[PDB]
């Protein structure tokens, strides 16, 4: 409501209310798989120009 | 003329020796007996409703509601004090009882009094019981000690 003037004596004052809002956020996990060369087997593919097959 | 504190100055200092019959003045704001659990509300004043019953008055809608002198079925409370600078009248609601001096229409202890259209008490719905006889402060100003106990037929 409108404000209350503080003049002489008064007991009833205007009020301030509060409110809340709740928001949900979802999180998802995903995975990918990839093939590669074994560390011990890299030495058998380490060519001079490049490493790999 | 009718304001709580006279605008005309006093020529002489008062003699503060006696202690009897020094409270039946128009400047006596509030009540003779007051509790700490009394509800009081300030409202914008339309006219001069001091020491009179007040009723709620509504405008076109641009401005807020106010209180004006009156009684009857429209009575909302009793004005016990006023601040002139802010034009704010302190009102005790009819739901709360009050004991003090109120304006009487221009009467013995035990008489039943109701508020008229001008917010003045008059002998008989019953709104208050007179606790004393009418005390004259001016040719038209008559006060009376009354006890207001709400609405009852």
């Amino acid at each position: 409501a409108n404000p209350t003037t503080i003049a002489n004596e008064v007991n009833t004052i205007s009020t301030i209310g509060f409110s809340s809002e709740v928001v949900r956020l979802n999180y998802l996990k995903l995975q990918y798989k990839f093939r590669h060369l074994k560390q011990t087997s890299e030495k058998f593919y380490t060519s001079d120009s490049y490493i790999g097959d | 003329a009718l304001m709580k504190n006279p605008q005309q100055d006093s020529g002489l200092l008062s003699n503060s020796i006696d202690f009897r019959d020094q409270n039946l003045i128009f400047s006596n704001s509030g009540g003779v007996c007051t509790s700490s659990k009394d509800k009081i509300e300030n409202y914008p004043a339309k006219g001069y409703p001091y020491k009179r019953g007040v009723k709620l008055s509504f405008g076109d809608g641009t401005t807020e509601l106010e209180v004006e002198a009156g009684g009857g079925d429209d009575l909302y409370g009793v004005c016990s004090d006023i601040d002139e600078f802010s034009g704010m009248a302190t009102v005790i609601p009819i739901t709360n009882n009050f004991t003090g001096y109120l304006t009487l229409k221009k009467v013995n202890p035990g008489d039943k009094l109701n508020f008229n259209q001008h917010g003045e008490l008059e002998k008989v719905s019953v709104n208050a019981i007179a606790l004393s006889k009418a005390h004259k402060l001016t040719e038209d100003l008559f006060i009376v000690l009354a006890s207001v106990f709400g609405n009852r037929a």
